[PDB]
């Protein structure tokens, strides 16, 4: 998407690099590969440099029957930064990340990776009394989402439903 | 059949099942209206039906009756429209008829069973007055081994909310009853809200029991999960901007229709705006608010 | 004096003046104490006015009681950093509390006269619950020849908002008494709120009747102005965090003091924050919140 607009205009991208597994970097030298001038951060940073951001363009793992997302983590840090500002919301999902799936519960929402990524082994000791957590996926409320850019083109949170019901059978939900 | 006729036919069937919604009850007198009816065209049967639904709205006030009577309405509508002549469009309408009495008499168990999964394990679950469907959903929670505390409403001034407590002790389920006063005091404990409606109307809000929209105002606060439960019979299209935009008709009751204790006549119902709702869990689904005026979009036009 | 005595005079001086309020009454019964006090050293004289003082919030455990035990003791501490000598300091004490006593008589006036300019003409006023300043707020406003109308919340359990009406009947003006729950429905009408203040928390926010919260958190949902009226004796240095965080000797009564019908003994009163009130209106002036604890970090330190 970046890459399509950079042809013809002059932008700006920060890219938080969404720690432990810092893809970000990555995302951050293709996008400077184009030519496109482009900043790397640390997820501490959102809420500070949030206040000069005019759009917040995301990708996403599942988009949920309701709207809701289940991004990548700090997706909810970084959601909540742009509903202080007012800042407008993107995501950028195909039709088959449309998930029928509704976040009632389940306790399978997070994937819990190796606490490595957070807290080395070479910690030592102090590792039998710490307890160490890695979700790897945030919970994005559709509150906090603005728009939809999919193969079909745009659509507010608000219509996700329709494009439930049209993709997939209520009998189907539960395999 | 005669009003009087019509009014002890809807009562006996209100009193015959307790647990029978007032829309079901006035959809089943609607029928047997219907079935009654002697008339040999379309908009003498119209007239009468509009006739017998404005007694039975006189006879309860409730929003639910009046979205009934409007939906029974559209639905002969329907069935003439696609029926030139009147004797077999009568016939396809009783059977119809029939066979919608038997599909919204089971509107409360898939309510119930879409409903109780959003119930998180030992959390807490705020209600405000007395809901037959909040109860069944209560039910179905607790039918699949989930344990959680109830806080509910007074909901003065008929107290329903002490007979909602008895219902839920009747299931051992712990439940404490508040003031309105406290609701803001105690939403700070409730993980969730569900309440009733006593219809959704096309922006997608709640016309529900009196204190329902301020308690949908501390929720948004507390930026606390705010669930509706509510039956597709219960969709009217109304459009109130604020709470003095919903009809008079409404807010005070049957037999209730200056500056010194006056009173103002207290309301009985009034309007929670979409803004303020997550989800509400109808026999159509969990949906969102902006789905109900789609159901409404495609129903007429 | 003895605790019993203590307490009889304490009572004697409430019931003698329906209009004074329970914090300047304990402040009086204090200064009492004081006079018959024979001790002739300041520790012993400290000891002694901390048991009166818990003896009286035993009897009352309003917060504004407690605050203005508070303040009797910052001022016999006060008065005894000055001048070393107990005697001196005693007549002192003396001299200096029937001043303070008289000029914490006049802070309703002072109150008044401050307030009632904020009332704009033909404007609709929501009050919660009943209140002496309030009431002397909307005389003086009706004296300068100004036409309103009030809303009254009904204010359960005891019905302090009818008491309210009744009063506000007695000063012809036209008053509308709703229920607890009706409040979000009425905010829309209300052009301002003004309530009572059963005290002043350091932050600047409030603890006052239960359903205050809710009012402040609807007014700021519908962009209204909420107005405080509070004398200054009712100034205390708490902090709550949450509801849960204000102390449970405030919350429950005096003589008051699971699942199944628990009702979890109602609390009485409840934490409206500071980003919820728009001015207060003490005896010092008009405020705002974050001036209130300035008053505090004054008087202490």
């Amino acid at each position: 998407f970046l890459k399509e607009a950079a042809r013809k205009r002059k932008f700006h991208v920060i890219v938080a690099e969404c720690a432990p597994f810092c893809q970000g970097h990555e995302m951050a030298v293709n996008l400077s590969k184009a030519g496109i001038e482009t900043t790397v951060m640390t997820d501490a940073a959102i809420f500070a440099v949030m206040s000069r951001v005019n759009k917040v363009i995301i990708g996403t793992k599942t988009i949920l029957a309701n709207g809701a997302l289940r991004a990548v983590t700090g997706t909810h840090t970084l959601a909540l930064a742009a509903k202080h500002h007012s800042t407008p919301l993107i995501v950028c999902a195909p039709m088959f990340k449309l998930s029928p799936q509704f976040p009632n519960e389940e306790d399978s929402f997070h994937k819990f990776v190796a606490p490595e990524e957070v807290l080395p082994f070479t910690e030592g000791d102090i590792l039998e009394k710490v307890s160490v957590h890695c979700p790897v996926f945030d919970y994005v409320p559709p509150e906090l989402i603005t728009l939809f850019i999919s193969n079909i083109g745009g659509n507010a949170p608000s219509y996700i439903y329709r494009l439930m019901s049209e993709l997939y059978h209520p009998d189907d939900h539960v395999l | 059949m005669d009003d009087k006729e019509l009014i002890e036919y809807f009562k006996s069937q209100m009193k015959e099942d307790p647990d029978m919604a007032s829309a079901v009850a006035a959809i089943r007198t609607l029928l047997e209206f219907l079935k009654r009816d002697k008339g040999e065209t379309i908009q003498g049967l119209r007239a009468n039906l509009t006739s017998a639904i404005e007694t039975l709205c006189g006879v309860d006030s409730s929003v639910a009756v009046s979205s009934g009577g409007e939906l029974f309405l559209r639905f002969i509508s329907l069935a003439s429209l696609e029926y030139s002549d009147y004797s077999k469009c009568k016939k396809i309408m009783i059977e119809r008829g029939e066979l919608f009495l038997r599909r919204i008499s089971l509107s409360r168990n898939k309510i119930a069973d879409l409903c109780h999964t959003f119930i998180k394990d030992g959390a807490t679950i705020l209600t405000h007055a007395y809901s037959r469907v909040v109860l069944r959903v209560l039910e179905a929670a607790v039918a699949a081994k989930k344990r959680f505390s109830v806080y509910v409403t007074e909901s003065q001034p008929d107290l329903s909310g002490k007979k909602m407590a008895k219902a839920l002790c009747h299931l051992n389920v712990p439940v404490t009853v508040v003031l309105d006063a406290a609701v803001g005091y105690i939403m700070e404990k409730a993980d969730l809200v569900i309440v009733g409606a006593e219809g959704v109307v096309e922006n997608g809000g709640i016309i529900n029991k009196i204190g329902t929209n301020q308690m949908a105002v501390c929720a948004k606060a507390q930026n606390k999960p705010f669930y509706v439960v509510a039956e597709s019979f219960k969709f009217v299209r109304l459009f109130p901007l604020n709470q003095q935009d919903v009809p008079d008709k409404f807010k005070y009751k049957a037999d209730t229709l200056t500056g010194q204790d006056l009173k103002e006549e207290h309301p009985w119902v009034d309007y929670t705006a979409p803004s303020l709702i997550t989800l509400l869990f109808t026999d159509l689904g969990v949906l969102t608010p902006s789905a109900v005026s789609d159901e409404l979009i495609k129903l007429y036009l």
